[PDB]
């Protein structure tokens, strides 16, 4: 069980795009599995992904 | 007439029989009947058929893009959606009027 | 990071801690199973299905057949009974009664 | 009348109920 309302709501999220599905409805859905693909880039490509 | 009258009747229940045989026997001697009703049946399989496309949005499930997508984005991809089964509607309905 | 959702028809394994609730009969309910957030009344009936699936599709392209997620149970869905309306009516000057 | 039942039941008529469900329902002839 994952607790998507409140992982949206640490402020230290400076690039925030859900282009999935809008953020405060990651509640209700059910997820058949996820991927969780972590990483770090520069600074100027944060939104060429 | 009078001169024939029992051969008269005889041969027209013989036609009675003989039509009788040729409907029992096969499907396709009454066919018009069968195009005309295969024909609008399947328009209509055709057109329930088609809800299941997504015409290029989310998904379908209009109900999955209700939970999936916030208004301010479900409104384009809804009309995305609306617009194309309102063309499929409206083809049905010109092709019937034609029928 | 990236958290990539393949959102489909498969066996629910992760989502949000909302309370679930039992189930009724014979009365239409909106319903979310996993996503599945349609409307209707819930009965039973003696088909089989797959071990682990939760979606019994139709030709109709859309879920019919479910299994509960909490307790693995064999459910139909059928939308709440409805229909259209016909307000037969005679002339306006006539009568003002309509059936 | 007697050819009228050979003629019934050779013609085949239409899933159905499914088809009520979304709107898209028959109307009865009226005779
Ligand atoms: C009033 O209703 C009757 C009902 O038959 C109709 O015949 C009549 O024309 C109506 N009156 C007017 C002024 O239309």
């Amino acid at each position: 069980v994952a607790d998507y309302s409140v992982l949206y709501n640490s402020a230290s999220f400076s690039t925030f795009k859900c282009y999935g599905v809008s953020p405060t409805k990651l509640n209700d859905l059910c997820f058949t599995n996820v991927y969780a693909d972590s990483f770090v880039i520069r600074g100027d490509e944060v939104r060429q992904i | 007439l009078y001169e024939n009258q029992k051969l008269i009747a005889n041969q027209f229940n013989s036609a009675i029989g003989k039509i009788q045989d040729s409907l029992s026997s096969t499907a396709s001697a009454l066919g018009k009947l069968q195009d005309v009703v295969n024909q609008n049946a399947q328009a209509l399989n055709t057109l329930v058929k088609q809800l299941s496309s997504n015409f290029g949005a989310i998904s379908s499930v209009l109900n999955d893009i209700l939970s999936r997508l916030d208004p301010p984005e479900a409104e384009v991809q809804i009309d995305r959606l609306i617009t194309g089964r309102l063309q499929s509607l409206q083809t049905y309905v010109t092709q019937q009027l034609i029928r | 990071v990236v958290l990539s959702f393949e959102l489909l028809h498969a066996p629910a394994t992760v989502c949000g801690p909302k309370k679930s609730t039992n189930l009724v009969k014979n009365k239409c309910v909106n319903f979310n199973f996993n996503g599945l957030t349609g409307t209707g009344v819930l009965t039973e009936s003696n088909k089989k299905f797959l071990p682990f699936q939760q979606f019994g599709r139709d030709i109709a392209d859309t879920t019919d057949a479910v299994r509960d997620p909490q307790t693995l149970e064999i459910l139909d869905i059928t939308p709440c009974s409805f229909g259209g309306v016909s307000v037969i009516t005679p002339g306006t000057n006539t009568s003002n009664q309509v059936a | 009348s007697f050819i009228e039942d050979l003629l019934f039941n050779k013609v085949t008529l239409a899933l159905i109920c499914a088809q009520k469900f979304n709107g898209l329902t028959v109307l009865p002839p009226l005779l």
